[PDB]
């Protein structure tokens, strides 16, 4: 399931990731940005072309 | 056309972009940081904490299984073991069948105490860099000051070896799988998953049975409460508990006669064997899917009622296995009232346990041994105990049956998210009350997220103070069924029969 | 004892704790985040930015090497090449020795223009995922609109192939290593280090020489300014520059006579060969330690002075190679005044270049060819140019000598740290003024940190407005020496002699 974040208005407080974790890592914005750049560059690549035969 | 993939044309880009540290050690608070750096203006609206729990201890109480009269399974078992011992010990014996069975139950409580202090000794060797809960959280959950075990290792080893030497001088049948079951539960560490950063299940006795021979009105097993988690009890307290346990048995003539009779009936290869302990002795956390299936379907029955319990409107409801020869034709009698939580008030969460239980299993094909082992820690209420008086603050329940042990509590050990990030002790039943305060909802949510880290954790039955409404089984179901009190009572009456079973003479 | 290490007992712990992503792509702004999350209250006191530059373009001007009279190395070279061509072309020739040498210099400016537009064409194929500066930053540094090269690829290819066809119809000796040197500098991409995320050095001509035959008073090579970085010039502008370059040579009778004479003297295997270009043609960034050693010791001389330059107190100081037959006995004359920065004011940073230069090399053993190639872009001032008039806003300098090319500027291309994180163009000399404003100190510090990313970057000579004080060579020295104007003038007079050298007839 997606990890949930639950804000309680009576407490002015959110609780963090509501999920069962197995083998995890804290991910920052630049790491996710690098992974997104890699995948979007991969998704819009055309191997039918002569670009790096 | 080339038709080679982008990831095959630049594999170094993919292997560089995905090099991340995994396998974070548990037992340690982690701060995640902010992705929006300006979000420190929202004080508690951004949760940057990540605490992983490591220990959930199942707090249990050994039982004979709901004796009402002389036709109970423990009285039939007393009859069969006394017929076996009596027709192997040709001579004049003075004890009855029930004195022999009460000796056997007191022997079981002794063996649970020995495996308990041996687990205290054998946990303290456990170290791994990837789990920082070892071994201090496991020692906090067992109720011992952890520094006392490290500072006084030789005195602790001598104490546990002398417990094994003294309590091992009384014979008990190893053909009874009752002792083998309590030894299996009571000196094993159990992972929820077969990984290295797995979370540990333990079994700690809430109370043990003290013999207490009295007058001429038979015998009466009375509770002896064990240390709870968070108590920093030292070696002298466990020595006092041991000496309180065997005060009426060491150097006693009748217990020696019964021990020699069990020795002559069941041979020396057919008695139980206590385990020795040295500085080499350590237990490792093993993966047992039979333990997890009965931890999953476990239902906590509450605190044991003692003589000093002040139940308003419920006098005489203390938990005791009695053997009065003028009452019930001299039958062993044990029928405790459940739903007591240590205080003199109602505890409205126990109303949530008045519905039928859910028996959940993995897979899609279930063996009969698998089904009957998965229901061993379950206990369903049947009626309400009748209040004797005008007013009554608590509400007690009577079950339809229970196994060789009932669950009293669970104790989860995690790390605190505030500095100095020391351990936290949380004690709970299957049922959980959330009263109307702001400091209860996020704390209850933290406790629920801590509980769902444990794979086959017991099923939760929460209730809310302002909603006046209990929610059902908070657990992920795979292949479930609805059990009724009669089916579970049949399974309990089968398993109490099988645990107290001895062979014949031929 | 065991004496095995902790890292050998738990290697998985070490390999898990040190798995980090490296090889970050350059051409991309990176935000580092905060380690103290509360530090957003300090607005600019916490620098969370990280911008890596990718292109430093050396902006140069081809020279013959400080002609003062008829005993100059270019006039001796004119004499030798005219003796060679004249005694291979038995017949009646009408041109002098200096018309032939001026034809050869105009041929050099043509070849630099062809390699320039061919580099514009061959850069646009360059892609790599780990450097996002390719190919748009390299096209911005060359002064071309990058989208025009992509949208009009066939028109660009036709234009560069027709430049090679037209300018390749005039003969020039390939025994002269002058043309080979300008071809080496002007169509190569050079990394500062032999890595994949390396930073690129380029050479772009600031100006070229237009022939401009006039009247009867000989010839006069005049500057033709090339596009600067940040100008988004299109193909029509480069076509206008080309047609302005060869307006007086295409279909000309005297240039055809001189071209046929160079063809007959130096055979068809001994002429220079321009390179063709197609969609297959691309240049790759190579590692050349000879390029880096002269980029390191390069000293920028300033902007070229034109007719439309308005130097207050300095009339007639425009840069021009002249061939007046009534002046200096008809000698080729070129002696430019340096220290002009495009504006009509003093430019106090050029006072920092009035000290002796430092010649820095790697290693500890230096070859004579290595030493003389490391000094090719260096140019030291010797005296001040004499102001002719009452007042004078600029200050000009006269060198002791210079090589076949002088450096005018450098242009560094990096990414902006503010959104939308587009490219930034920074043009600088070796000398840098920091006037007293708050928006100059951190910007100058950013520029210094951008410059020290380039390995053998030119040595900086900063000066401060309120301190009235220049600081010396801002560069890391390895094995240095102090050069004087006479030693560098000897090396320049050797290298101008070697570049314009032709063999004998036998």
């Amino acid at each position: 399931a997606p990890q949930l974040y639950l804000t309680y208005g009576i407490a002015q407080e959110s609780f963090g990731p509501f999920a069962q974790l197995n083998d995890w890592t804290i991910l920052t914005g630049e790491t996710l940005a690098r992974m997104h750049e890699v995948c979007v560059t991969s998704m819009f690549d055309v191997p039918q072309m002569g670009f790096n035969k | 056309r080339n038709d080679v993939a982008w990831y095959a044309r630049y594999p170094h880009i993919l292997e560089e972009a995905t090099r991340l540290p995994f396998a974070y050690p548990i037992g340690q608070y982690y701060d995640t940081g902010y992705s929006v750096a300006s979000a420190t203006e929202w004080s508690k609206y951004v949760d940057t904490s990540l605490t992983i729990p490591g220990v959930m201890c199942v707090n249990f109480t050994p039982t004979p299984g709901e004796s009402y009269n002389k036709n109970s399974p423990i009285n039939i078992a007393a009859q069969n073991v006394y017929t076996y011992v009596r027709h192997m010990n040709s001579g004049h014996a003075n004890y009855e069948q029930a004195d022999l069975m009460m000796y056997l139950l007191a022997m079981d409580s002794l063996y649970i105490f020995h495996s308990y202090v041996r687990k205290i000794l054998a946990i303290s060797k456990l170290y791994t860099p990837v789990n920082k809960y070892f071994p201090r959280a496991l020692l906090v959950a067992l109720g011992v000051d952890p520094e006392d075990v490290f500072a006084n290792q030789a005195q602790w080893e001598y104490f546990v070896n002398m417990v094994a030497y003294r309590a091992g001088a009384f014979a008990a049948p190893a053909s009874m799988t009752y002792y083998e079951r309590h030894a299996w539960m009571s000196n094993g560490l159990y992972v929820d998953q077969d990984v290295t950063r797995a979370q540990i299940y333990m079994f700690k006795p809430t109370m043990l049975w003290k013999y207490e021979n009295l007058g001429t009105t038979g015998t009466k097993l009375v509770p002896l409460m064990m240390p709870k988690a968070g108590d920093n009890r030292k070696l002298v307290d466990f020595q006092v508990l041991f000496n309180n346990l065997v005060s009426t048995m060491l150097g006693d003539e009748d217990f020696g006669i019964m021990s020699g009779d069990v020795f002559k009936a069941f041979g020396a290869d057919g008695l139980v064997k206590l385990l020795a302990v040295d500085s080499t002795t350590m237990t490792l956390p093993t993966y047992d899917p039979l333990i997890l299936a009965q931890i999953h379907s476990a239902r906590a029955v509450g605190a044991p009622i003692l003589e000093t319990s002040t139940l308003t409107g419920f006098p005489g409801r203390q938990w005791q296995i009695t053997q009065n020869p003028d009452v019930n034709n001299g039958a062993i009698i044990f029928h405790p009232s459940f739903g007591y939580d240590g205080q003199d008030h109602e505890e409205l969460s126990f109303r949530a346990m008045c519905s039928n239980m859910i028996l959940n299993l993995p897979g899609e094909a279930h063996s009969a041994e698998m089904i009957i082992e998965a229901t061993r820690l379950a206990t369903m209420f049947q009626v309400k105990a009748v209040p004797a008086g005008d007013t009554s603050k608590p509400v007690l329940y009577l079950p339809n049956g229970f196994g060789t042990e009932v669950v009293n509590d669970y104790t989860m050990i995690s790390v605190d998210k505030a500095t100095p990030h020391d351990l936290t002790i949380h004690t709970f039943f299957n049922n959980i009350l959330v009263p109307n305060a702001k400091e209860n909802y996020v704390a209850n949510l933290e406790l629920l997220n801590n509980i769902i880290q444990f794979d086959w954790a017991p099923q939760l039955y929460l209730t809310y103070g302002i909603a006046q409404e209990s929610f059902g089984p908070f657990a992920q179901l795979n292949d479930w069924t609805i059990l009724t009190g009669e089916t579970l009572a049949r399974m309990h009456e089968v398993c109490v029969t099988s645990m107290f079973d001895v062979p014949q003479m031929g």
